[PDB]
């Protein structure tokens, strides 16, 4: 069960190139693609992600696409930038210019089938193709606008594969132009169409928890990865890893979403850690489960008091009592079921796995589709209007051949998001 | 929706060829009425500058009228 990976634009490289450290170094492959490994857990369910090559080599099921060769460049020369195969490497040289329009319809149309051919070609070696996953940011223009295009194409040629996103959501904390709530919102509105299951990454969040929790002053893109990685790795620990319950990304989109456009995701990670500097007392179960429902680790900047979990599913990496685990996380919910919809009944599910993450003896991740999530949306949503309400900033979008019309079905559509999101809080 | 993305890119290149037509429709007429206009003022400069030698024919025929 093959999942092909994509990642795009600046934000979905850099944070593409983090998670294929990260979830290397935990299956023991290195640099050059060599397994020098300690357990064979590492390699039961390693085809998942990686295709291996003659000389028993592991190569990356890993696509790099860029209307600009910047980030790309960096990626390669980057630590595990010999790792990727160098044909999936896709990129124009115009940029984007942080304009969801150029992605979407003029620059990133040129590129797009060059793309495909490459998906096509690393499909076509697929035993059985779970789907697909793309990493990229909403506020920019490539990830953002060309990402979006690509999913639409992708299932037009796979409409029964699964599709799969980590979405970075722009913050004016963390902000490159004024354009990004656009770029975000006409990209939500091709979302909540197009695919399956989507991380809400905020940067709102991954500031906020730099700054108040890990006590940085000035909080870099590369603090911000750090804790995108750890979650990556987090949330993909079911379908790597062998366990009692051997996932993949259909039963995950099964499980959690109960009416197809409600299917976007509050995750979250504990410990929280800083890059760099490592405290030595592991955690204790207990300190894990409080920790990783606390509105402090949520990496959407949302609090889950104003809403209900619908769905919740949980990892706890390391080596710990699975009664322990079990005994904690019926506790929560047996002190807090107001906060859990009723009409769904058990819907919190534990998975365990041996191998905890580089650094930490024990880890707990945490994937939420809460209500609350709509407050991330209201949010942008306030931003584009702000805007939008003088038609300010539009020349950059009417420039490309893009009409107010499509500005408003977008904004409408994610306002009835929010409505839907609004209706599953009270029942 | 593939349809409609064909037809955003091609009303991008129909207004990007639209105004270069007339940025080049716009200086063409305004150069020629600047060539007209500079003409005429130059023409009426010599024609007025050309009765003033019709005019001293006369007075010199009307010299020889004298005698
Ligand atoms: N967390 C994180 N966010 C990023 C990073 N790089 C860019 N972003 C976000 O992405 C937005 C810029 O879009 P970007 O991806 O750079 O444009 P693109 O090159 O067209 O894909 C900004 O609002 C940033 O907040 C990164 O390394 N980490
Ligand atoms: C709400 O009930 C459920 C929620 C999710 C699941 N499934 C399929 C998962 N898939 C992955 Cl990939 N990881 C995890 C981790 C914990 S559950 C889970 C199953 C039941
Ligand atoms: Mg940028």
């Amino acid at each position: 069960r093959e999942i092909v990976h994509i990642q795009a634009g600046q934000c979905g490289n850099q944070i593409g190139a983090k998670f294929w450290e990260v979830i290397s170094d935990e299956h023991g492959i290195d640099p050059t693609g060599s397994y020098h490994g300690d357990s064979d857990l590492q390699l039961e369910r390693i085809n998942v992600y990686y295709n291996e090559a003659t000389g028993n080599k592991y190569v990356p099921r890993a696509i790099l696409v860029d209307l600009e060769p910047g980030t790309m460049d960096s990626v390669r020369s980057g630590p595990f930038g010999q790792i990727f195969r160098p044909d999936n490497f896709v990129f124009g040289q115009s940029g984007a210019g942080n304009n969801w329009a150029k992605g979407h319809y003029t620059e990133g149309a040129e590129l797009v089938d060059s793309v495909l051919d490459v998906v096509r070609k690393e499909s076509e070696s697929c035993d059985c193709l779970q789907g697909f996953q793309l990493t990229h940011s909403l506020g920019g223009g490539t990830g953002s606008g060309m990402g979006t295009l690509l999913i639409s194409k992708i299932r037009e040629e796979y409409p029964d594969r699964i599709m799969n996103t980590f979405s970075v959501m722009p913050s004016p904390k963390v902000s490159d132009t004024v354009v990004e709530p656009y770029n975000a919102t006409l990209s939500v509105h091709q979302l909540v169409e197009n695919t399956d299951e989507t991380y809400c990454i905020d940067n709102e969040a991954l500031y906020d928890i730099c700054f108040r929790t890990l006590k940085l002053t000035t909080p870099t893109y590369g603090d911000l990865n750090h804790l995108v990685s750890a979650t990556m790795s987090g949330v993909t620990t079911c379908l790597r890893f062998p366990g009692q319950l051997n996932a993949d990304l259909r039963k995950l989109a099964v499980n959690m979403v109960p009416f197809p456009r409600l299917h976007f995701f509050m995750p979250g990670f504990a410990p929280l850690t800083s890059r760099g500097s490592q405290q030595y007392r592991a955690l204790t179960v207990p300190e894990l489960t409080q920790q990783m429902f606390d509105s402090k680790n949520m990496m959407a900047a949302c609090d889950p008091r104003h809403g209900r979990y619908l769905t919740v599913a949980a990892i706890f990496r390391g080596r710990m009592s699975m009664k322990e685990v079990d005994e904690q996380m019926l506790n929560v919910q047996n002190k807090n079921s107001s906060y859990f919809v009723e009409w769904i009944p058990n819907n919190v599910k534990t998975a365990v796995c041996d191998i905890p993450p580089r650094g930490l003896k024990m880890s707990a991740t945490f994937i939420g589709n809460s209500t609350a999530i709509q407050e991330l949306f209201k949010r942008i949503s306030e931003q584009f209007t702000a805007m939008f309400r003088r038609k300010a900033f539009l020349h950059w979008y009417t420039g490309e051949g893009m009409d107010e019309m499509e500005f408003t079905e977008a904004e409408s559509n994610m306002n009835d998001l929010v409505s839907e999101y609004q209706q599953y809080q009270d029942a | 929706k593939r349809e409609h993305e064909r037809e955003v890119i091609q009303k991008a290149i129909e207004e990007n060829n639209n105004f270069i037509k007339m940025a080049k429709e716009k200086l063409a007429q305004k150069m020629e009425s600047n060539k007209e206009n500079r003409e005429a003022h130059l023409a009426a400069m010599l024609e007025r500058l050309q009765e003033k030698d019709k005019h001293a024919e006369e007075v010199r025929k009307n010299k020889e009228l004298k005698e």
